[PDB]
């Protein structure tokens, strides 16, 4: 929900810098990724709803094991606002932040042989819409420049047309371009548009909602934070400040 | 509810009118127990019967 | 005012670590409480109802 | 030898492992304790010529104000109700329902999780296997009341085994004719008509004579924990209602009659202790389920 | 060949045709109202050591105080639930309370008497057909739960048509041993031993194989709207109730061994959905029977 | 001749004579109504957030105020409860709670004693005798529904005689095919599914065709005065709970499966009409252990 809301490339990266790991993955069992099943809809039709499952639900799934596990569940979490059942992973990888997985050597985390075709592909990229796309390209440049794989990152772009003109611009490790970037990356947020509390047919479009209808309960729950009306009773280190620089950037 | 709550605090208060017009139902000597904190005989009942 | 600090202090402190500080003093004044929600009808007359 | 079983028993599909959560354990419980001031209000409706109760009651469990020419169906609680009580009967099922929605749909009242806190008392009589000698024939039917027939064609008397598990408390045995049973490596006792049995006692044998055949009625009682809101006559008739609107049509799953037979099936399969968790939560969901739709009903 | 059909289904008598408008359903559920609070009243009344509650609820049913030296029936009221109860059963029964009787006492309590914002489910199994060939014997036992006894002496296995009808919603079958059951048309699958049907799906055929006995145990459920009111479990004993008090002892009718069988015998009946709605405001009435008379005996 | 009879109705053992008076009928009728509020209680209790309305209805029950780390028993009500359902059930359990005790925890609630001012409905079939020729297989199964399985291997038709008692009100009897069945030195009618009878009218003579074997399912209701606050769902729960927590296990007695298989077969033993009255009592004081022990469960 969080992570949802967010809506310039500052406040994400800035999010994945305070966020550790252990938000991204999920402990609850889930459900195997691609199934075809049939679900309730009872305010459209009586008979029951195909549709398939997927790890961009809205709702944890079982994972992998591996690496790539790891790296998709990152990516669900900042699309879908759920990871996947990756246990056991250990004290050390869980308590980093995810722009440090994503970005930083020093986490011991090997990625270098990941395949962006194949996790764009297991991520359903066709199903994701534009803000999606966009977040996913987002994780896909920050562990292009931690491997030293610009170039392929470049050519995965020109090989997919739709996914070059909504590529984000933004160099990985200055801060200046993220700063001018105006890239519009809310999934969640205030609806200009009547909202109402009906269900949607599919699983991805009924979750959207639930966080899209919660999201207007946190904006006016006490827990949300209120810059205009308490900027002073914030502490000074996690104040917003103009001159906000990413460690290293 | 508020029917529930308006329903009863009218209630409360013509019982309270009733019982102490003409000869006070309950003596002087609980008035004293209840408006030793200074509240008003009517009120310190009130409060009790509540 | 009740454990003998100053705001810069106490600055950096979290809600569970205050909460820790004034239990021990013994003040147990330390918790936000949910108010009762109380469902409420406007009788419909020539309107319809809300 | 041959060897029946109780049809019911045979081969219960797993149940589901997610929604068994506080959590999601405080959103059944919410979702029973609005369903049944839904169906009081409606009832409040009739007796006072006034919609007013029963649109208070929607609006609180549905949160939405009902409006005209727009089906009531439950709003989103009847969303995450459905679709849950679908992923507690089998593990094939899919769990769609997200975290936020169950975290948002307990709070809306007050009311614990518990689901241990009373106990209620099962019928289903539980005939693991009969093991007979050759020339014997042994048929298994019912299972509220088990009629058990057989008959002898041998030469001589034969010995049935009788196996009623372990997980029932007791078995009353009545006969059409006066019979004699006793446990392994006990002598047997005179001809009764009436047996009360523990199951626990062991294997129990029965003396079939050679001529009319001997039907033997078996009825059992076993308790398990259940929270204090159950009611069964309210969760049968939610089991019925889930299975006409085909919530349970699942792929490779197993179908019984009643609630009764599918709790004690799973009971009796592997790892049955922590299956009956499982099926005691859908029980509260199926009566959450029954009373939502009879107030709210669809022709 | 042979023919199998259950004893409940044979032969419904007509219904009445009296006490079904819109008046008469008002007065029912006014009856079942009032004859609630007559229970309630009763058990406060034992509770607080004074008659005065029970008086308040006998003269709102009764229109007249208790009396010591007059026995408590009930008033007017009472007889009228009684005959408008008799009128239900068959369409030979008297039918004589007038019209300005009914609408007085459809004004005691304010009820909208709509029989169709609630449904119920009735458990009984209709197997209105099973067709077995020769050298088979076929036997059909209870209406809760249908026990079909089914014996093949010929040579070979034989093929057993099953007929639930059109009207139950579903239909559970269970085997003694694991059995074959497949649609018309259709190819066998391996032998289980549970079989889930819906009856809209035309007849079933069964394999039976020769050698010892195959027993089918038969469960339905069918959904008929019925009123937010109803309670299965007072109908039930209302039922029973009036057919030892003779309310159903009419010449040329059909008796049955609870309201569960009555019901959905009319349904099975040739143009039996406009039995059904006269058979729930019957079963409503019973409901008031039920608690009226075991709060004033008789 | 052969001879079958229900296995329920076989040997009857005697019933306690004690707990019987006025005041513990008192007793018996002050558990039922402070057990209930019990129940009430906690269903009120987590509807709110205070555990004042349980502890308010524990105290009165138990005359001690509930505490934590405590099992919660019930206190002295519980266990002289717990002691008359011994004592009812047989005349070989010992009767322990003194009356003095019995009379201090009727005061606590202001009832009357009376067991018998409303009625109840009981199903089971009491087929007392078949009666059948000498190439004829009777079998009798079932308490509630009871089927009965007759074969005739003879060369003629046989005649076979049925009674059903004196006490039941009324027996339908629905068969597997059309069968004909009249009274003693009576004509035959035609073949009919289905039959209606009083037991009082007398035995019954059924033809028994040469061919398939014919089934009879038999359906009764009695009526039996209880108390008006008697609730038959609650009691059944009760008589299993009771069972199952061992208070029915004395030397020389009889078991049943229902609270309904042991009324009806008291009623037909020697002193029919006294051994019910204690049944009844016995009926209630399960009723106050159900709904004490599913609130208190130890």
């Amino acid at each position: 929900m969080d992570v949802l809301s967010k809506g310039s490339l500052k406040e994400l990266l800035a999010h994945l810098e305070k966020t550790p790991l252990e938000e991204a993955i999920s402990y609850r069992i889930g459900t195997v990724p691609y199934q075809n099943v049939l679900i309730s809809r009872n305010e459209y039709y009586n008979q029951l709803y195909p549709d398939t499952t997927s790890l961009i639900d809205g709702v944890s799934r079982e994972g992998q094991r591996n690496v790539n596990g790891l790296i998709m569940s990152i990516i669900s979490y900042v699309v879908s606002g759920s990871g996947h059942y990756i246990p056991n992973i250990g004290f050390m990888l869980l308590r980093r932040s995810i722009l440090d997985i994503l970005t930083k050597h020093d986490t011991g985390l090997v990625t270098n042989n990941l395949n962006y075709g194949i996790i764009a592909r297991n991520l359903t990229v066709s199903k994701m819409n534009c803000e999606q796309r966009k977040r996913m390209l987002i994780c896909f440049k920050l562990l292009a420049y931690k491997d030293g794989n610009q170039n392929d990152y470049e050519i995965y772009l020109n090989q997919n047309i739709p996914l070059k003109q909504i590529a984000p611009n933004f160099i990985p490790g200055d801060m200046r371009t993220v700063i001018h970037n105006q890239d519009q990356l809310a999934i969640v947020g205030i609806p200009a548009y009547r909202l109402t509390q009906s269900t949607e047919l599919s699983i991805r479009d009924d979750n959207a909602k639930s966080y899209k209808l919660g999201y207007v309960d946190w904006y006016n729950s006490n827990s949300f934070l209120r810059e205009r009306s308490e900027f002073n009773l914030i502490r000074l280190k996690d104040r917003d400040t103009k001159y906000g620089k990413l460690n290293g950037w | 509810t508020s029917g529930s709550i308006i329903n009863h605090a009218n209630n409360l208060n013509k019982v309270i009118n009733h019982v102490f017009a003409d000869k006070p139902l309950i003596s002087e000597t609980m008035l004293k127990i209840l408006t030793i904190d200074g509240t008003t005989g009517k009120d310190g009942y009130r409060n009790w019967l509540d | 005012f009740l454990t003998n600090t100053t705001y810069d202090i106490v600055n950096n402190d979290t809600i569970d670590v205050l909460k820790m500080k004034l239990r021990n003093q013994g003040w147990p004044f330390v918790e936000r409480y949910n108010a009762v929600e109380i469902d409420m009808s406007v009788e419909p007359l020539r309107s319809p109802g809300q | 030898a041959n060897r029946a079983t109780s049809a019911f028993l045979d081969n219960p599909h797993p149940v589901g492992v997610n929604y068994v959560d506080e959590g999601s354990r405080q959103f059944v419980a919410v979702a029973e304790l609005l369903a049944s001031k839904l169906i009081d209000s409606s009832r409040e409706s009739d007796e006072s010529n006034s919609d007013v109760p029963f649109v208070q009651a929607y609006s609180k469990f549905a949160d939405d104000n009902p409006r005209h020419l727009r089906v009531k169906t439950g709003g989103k609680m009847a969303n995450a109700l459905t679709n849950v009580i679908r992923s507690y009967y089998s593990i094939n099922a899919p769990a769609i329902v997200p975290q936020v929605e169950i975290d948002r749909l307990a709070s809306k009242a007050t009311v614990s999780g518990d689901m241990y806190n009373s106990y209620a008392i099962f019928n289903s009589v539980p005939i693991v296997e009969v093991l007979s000698p050759a020339r014997t024939t042994v048929s298994i039917v019912g299972s509220d009341r088990a009629d058990v027939t057989m008959l002898n064609t041998g030469a001589g008397a034969a010995n049935i085994t009788f196996n009623f598990g372990q997980i029932a408390e007791t078995v009353i045995l009545k006969g059409s004719v006066p019979f004699q049973l006793a446990r392994l490596n006990q002598p047997m006792p005179a001809a009764r008509f009436t047996y009360k049995l523990r199951p626990l006692d062991g294997p129990f044998i029965v003396v079939l004579p050679v001529g009319n055949p001997l039907v033997i009625s078996a009825t059992a009682a076993t308790r398990i924990q259940v929270p204090l809101a159950f009611n069964k006559a309210l969760v049968e008739s939610g089991f019925q209602t889930a299975m006409n609107d085909g919530l349970f049509d699942i792929q490779n799953v197993n179908y019984y009659s009643s609630f009764d037979e599918f709790i004690i099936s799973q009971y009796h399969a592997q790892d049955g202790i922590n299956r009956v968790s499982t099926c005691v939560i859908l029980g509260l969901a199926l009566q959450a389920y029954d009373q939502m739709r009879r107030a709210l009903p669809v022709r």
